[PDB]
């Protein structure tokens, strides 16, 4: 009742009027910055897959990357609707609430419901094993997840700990992966649709591109145990190397980069 | 036995003379008391029974070889990881009281409800209390910490989900006091000075963060035995961003919400929420990089009864004006060189000059308790810039630094 | 399972009807709360370092074989010799939850200052916890201590410098209430009634003192939603020396100051120092035999502001009298006759009726806490027998039971 | 101020209108009740010796037995003035002060200094041994200090034990005590004066007499090491038997029943 005057709120920091003012809504990703101005796909799957989703839906976005803390759940790829009023924002949205702000998230046969489950199930872990527990790709993950979360050795052990324990105990299973990747390309090769029985592709096979896409870039190293870049393009006739190709040109079709 | 007689020696060298006061007072500051002060103390809140062990303990060691003192704390409570290594160390170095060093391992959840989230410190420092004999304090520091950001559970900002990673901060302080006050807690006649300013990240002192923040004080009082005691206050404040490697010129990363001042709340500008006069994003309170402060103050003592038990009245105007560092110049992702970041704060400084900055004003009742100092006021906010959450009623004001 | 099953099968025997929620307070009842309650706690509150180790402890153990609970408590200080005994249980018996048991061995200090001496206790007993379906409680004891008075420090007495020595009293009670009262802290029109009479040594219940007192009580309450609840209160009290063995005429040695009333203080008769009205001795309060009191009260709702929180007025004018009991009839160290006994206390009641017996009155502000009740009363104590100590300032009352 | 009225202070209990309001100065002792009307002397020697000083000083007095709780100090022996107000009483007096409340306590040569450390430092501890250790003697400090305590075998086992072990450590020595009572027999054998140097027995009598009646009462029981009663008729020739008895012909010149 008594404050006598009002004098223009004061001017957010410099920071944040650089980073998180934007235009356009700015989707949250696991990303290194230099793929950041080129809005070039994330490195962890579960991300890139919401990715590959809103750019099929033809909505535009910048990507930029965070640190998994700032989220309003636990898991990441949340994205956050433009600044209309300087010093006041609107609320973020989870990752289950991006195709609402039609066929890509439709009810499919129960058959298309079931080799869903061994991607996730299945695919998942071979990626983590493959990633977060083999010695020889202890340089990769350095590169990815730890070398710019803080840049200093004493502390990078921590985190680099942190992650391997506690994606250890959520998963020998090279096998598993094996098959798994001779089965969906049995299930590509009988339906002469370009895509896995739909004329425009829809959730599966973008959530199949996340990880066919990934193992191809980031583990294609060749020194048994072949590593999983080449049972991707070796399983079956390779239908699921062309699969990619042939998704790749239709969510970036402007992007040259891929194929290590 | 070498520890006092070091100190009698230039005592026994020497109509009468007393000369030995002083050397009571350096044996009093040992904190060792010619009886004695205590031995080790202890402790263990141990509740048990359920998903929570709470795992209270502390612990005190008064001596070790004669002057050495340690300490422990820790609640491994089942629910937050643990505070686990609240501990402490100190000693006097070759030969008196007064050059005290000190290390310590802290691990804490420093909660911050005004701004919506949490701090993970996991750090660890180096003490060098010297006191000179004139009362003049000094210190440094070494505190290389972790500063993990982790609590974004409400919708908080665009501002605070820009800043949950980590961070090292190596930092290097230099303390600083002159007190003259009459009495720590009701300054009625005395004095007060200080200054805190740390070089935080550059050359050798690595880490991520690069700033040196600069933190001044003033106060003042003066009696015009009616206890009128007119009052005073002032403070000051910059944090000016650095480069990374050896040098003054070159990249500059602007400032994060872990090293920005917050000026506001009972204990600092009364009048105002805990955290208020920012540069507000929403109801989240983002800090400011330069700002200043005031105080005028009147503590009338209770009339007709004479300079009787601590209490006395109040009658305070406080001030102050956080703003933020902006650039709005020469328009990389954060990297501002030498001549663009020195040319936002002198103009960022300006934005404090203009403009009245706000005004609280009100009553209060004040109880110099020997180790604390209550308050219990009522302000009423005059002027403001819009969206800097005044307060008016009550303001509960505890504590040991007030304005 | 049976525990829960044969309070389960009298309901499952059975438009529709509910009788189930007595079910539902037959569960709550067993302090085992559908979730859980807790299990065992604990603490060691362990100080340490010098002639004092402190040694605090503490247990909680909520069930052991389903339904039985214990606890234990200590402070072997190391000044006090212990209370290293202060352990209970708990358990139904053979069905249901009210008709509960117990064992405990005190030990203690209940240090007195009113009379300048101390107790320690070091007893066992055993009670037997009905509670009748209604509300009314009931209960049993058996006592055997050994309450030693050993704290005669200052100038005492030449009175409580005869009871020094050592009894045993094995005691067994016999508790009741039936309370109607709306508010257990707040009486506003609810009621109260209770009974706490015990016969201490005779027959086959052994030791040396030998007697049988019989306290009684009475309330009530009374709004004329206007919460000025017209208040009440009552009390009286017997203490009646017996024979020894099997009989009910021949010796009888009369009270000692271990066994007898004494009534004053701000949780009983508002207006006099904790204790006062009684057959004082010099500066020493010794207790009297019979007794009597009383109360008025008003608790005034605030006005213009409505049956808000528990926050009331309070107007009291109470009252008291706690004579002793003479002879001075038959005038063989210590032994009256049942004849004569009865003729000292058939006459020492007299003196109860006779005699404005005293009357304190005042004003205060009561918080009706959910556990407790606070007062801070301002009283005036206008009758008086010669040395009773009264009070006039703001008379402090903290507890659970008042008038 | 305000208070209205005066009403006659409430005529204390039957307890103590009974036991100390008195008319003489009542002194607190060690005694059992049969004795307190008789006034005859205590069973503990520490109080018989102030006990037999009042009575040799003419002062008339009651004996009454209390529990050495009921003292201002630890030790018991103290003296209460009589009751001059029926609601307030004086102070009491401990047992440094009862001879000031001339010959007594007077200076003796260094000569009668030394030999009553001995009595006071070498028979205390016989004593003690000889009543609070020898497992023979445990039927008679049964009927002294615990019997009339409280008469509850369960307390009774409590107090027998806190004796016995607070008076252990306080103190074989049986022999130190055989050479002493022969000592202080050639002291009387060389005074010629029917007491330790003076017409009129002073404190040395007194401290002296307080161990060798009790040691002839409560301990002359004959079933080796020949009991104290025996050692203190016999040592030398019987000079501190006599003693006594010329003893207790000024403080109790009118009561028969020593000699066992």
């Amino acid at each position: 009742y008594f404050p006598l005057r009002i004098y223009e709120p004061n001017e957010l920091p410099e920071r944040s009027q650089q980073l998180t003012s934007g235009d356009l809504p700015t989707l949250y990703v696991f990303s290194t910055d230099s793929d950041a101005r080129l809005g070039l796909p994330s490195f962890n799957p579960g991300c890139l897959k919401w990715q590959t989703l809103l750019r099929l839906a033809n909505l535009d976005f910048r990507i930029l990357p965070s640190t998994n803390h700032s989220s309003p759940t636990g898991s990441l790829p949340f994205l956050l609707p433009p600044r209309t009023s300087p010093t006041a924002s609107p609320a973020p949205i989870p990752a289950s609430g991006l195709l609402s702000f039609g066929h890509l998230d439709a009810d499919l046969p129960p058959r298309a419901q079931a080799y869903l489950a061994l991607i996730t199930h299945s695919l998942r872990n071979a990626w983590l094993c493959a990633l977060y527990l083999d010695p020889t790709h202890d340089a990769l993950l350095r590169r990815l997840y730890v070398d710019p979360a803080s840049s200093s050795r004493a502390v990078r052990a921590a985190l680099l700990h942190q992650l391997r324990r506690a994606a250890a105990e959520q998963v020998a299973v090279y096998r598993s992966a094996r098959d798994a990747l001779d089965a969906l390309a049995s299930l590509l090769r009988e339906s002469e649709t370009a895509w896995f029985g739909t004329e425009r592709p829809g959730s599966f096979d973008a959530a199949l591109f996340s990880y066919t896409h990934l193992m191809v870039e980031y583990m294609s190293e060749e020194t048994g145990r072949v590593s999983l870049g080449r049972m991707v393009k070796e399983a079956g006739n390779g239908e699921l190397a062309e699969h990619r190709e042939r998704m790749l040109g239709v969510a970036w079709p402007e992007w040259d980069g891929y194929r290590r | 036995r070498s520890l006092l007689d070091q100190i009698f020696k230039p005592v026994l060298e020497d109509q009468v003379l007393d000369r030995v006061g002083a050397a009571t007072k350096k044996l009093a500051r040992f904190d060792i008391f010619v009886k004695e002060k205590s031995r080790l103390v202890f402790s263990a809140g141990t509740d048990f029974g359920n998903a929570e062990g709470s795992a209270y303990t502390n612990a005190v060691v008064r001596n070790i070889f004669g002057g050495a003192e340690t300490l422990t704390v820790n609640a491994s409570t089942g629910t937050r990881t643990r505070s686990a290594y609240n501990a402490t160390f100190s000693t006097p170095i070759n030969g008196n009281p007064d050059l005290r060093l000190s290390v310590e391992a802290l691990r804490s959840a420093t909660q911050k409800p005004w701004a919506s989230h949490e701090e993970h410190l996991t750090g660890a420092n180096l003490r060098l209390a010297w006191l000179t004999e004139k009362g003049d304090t000094h210190a440094l520091a070494y505190s290389s910490v972790w500063r993990q950001l982790t609590g974004l559970a409400p919708t908080a900002s665009p501002t605070v989900r820009a800043d949950a990673g980590d961070s090292l901060k190596s930092s290097l302080t230099h303390t600083f006091t002159r007190d003259r006050r009459d009495n720590p807690m009701l300054p009625q006649s005395g004095y007060l000075f200080r200054s805190v300013s740390e070089l935080a990240g550059w050359g050798p002192l690595n880490g991520d963060v690069s700033f040196a923040k600069t933190e001044v004080e003033a106060s003042g009082a003066l009696p015009v035995k009616s206890g009128v005691s007119v009052g005073g206050g002032l403070r000051l404040g910059v944090l000016y961003p650095l480069p990374l490697g050896y040098s003054l010129t070159g990249a500059a990363q602007p400032s994060r919400i872990n090293d920005r001042f917050q000026l506001g709340g009972p204990n600092d500008v009364r009048g105002f929420k805990i955290g208020g006069l920012g540069p507000h994003d929403g109801v989240d309170a983002v800090g400011g990089d330069v700002f200043a402060a005031g105080s005028v103050n009147a503590l009338l003592p209770l009339p007709r009864t004479g300079p009787d038990s601590p209490l006395r009245l109040q009658l305070y105007a406080n001030a102050g004006r956080l703003v933020a560092l902006n650039s709005k110049g020469t328009d990389e992702g954060l990297a501002m060189d030498s001549a663009a970041v020195f040319k936002g704060v002198k103009s960022a400084v300006g934005k404090l000059t203009n403009g009245i900055p706000s005004l609280a004003a009100g009553v209060g009742l004040v109880y110099a308790h020997p180790v604390a100092r209550f308050e219990l006021n009522f302000s009423l906010p005059l002027v403001l810039r819009r969206g800097e959450e005044g307060r008016k009623g009550l303001q509960v004001g505890v504590g040991i630094s007030f304005l």
